[PDB]
């Protein structure tokens, strides 16, 4: 047997607080995680072989 | 930074609510003493003759 797993982290979420406040901090978190927050434009033309 | 300031400003308000409170009811309740002797007040009188 074999699979492949996203990790993208694991966060606590807490109940009888509105869900949408709880995921306004961990999502700024999780755009420092994937390079996202600041602006940006990919360079990823170069990383190739033949 | 200034959207995790103010995520964080709104998060801190939805936290800040009640869900309960606790307190004792001991108002109207006194203790009870235990009297163990029964307050008889009888005495017995005879003359010396006896009779």
């Amino acid at each position: 047997h074999a699979l492949i797993k996203e990790d993208l982290g694991q966060w606590p979420v807490e109940t009888g607080i509105s869900l949408v406040n709880q995921a306004g901090v961990f999502a700024v978190q999780l755009a420092n995680k994937l390079g996202i927050d600041k602006p940006f434009v990919l360079d990823a033309g170069s990383n190739y072989f033949t | 930074e200034d959207m995790a300031k103010i995520y964080g400003a709104v998060a801190a308000v939805s936290k800040n609510v009640n869900s309960s409170v606790t307190y004792e009811v001991k108002r109207g309740t006194h203790e009870l003493i235990k009297v163990p002797t029964i307050p008889h007040n009888l005495v017995l009188i005879q003359s010396d003759n006896g009779k």
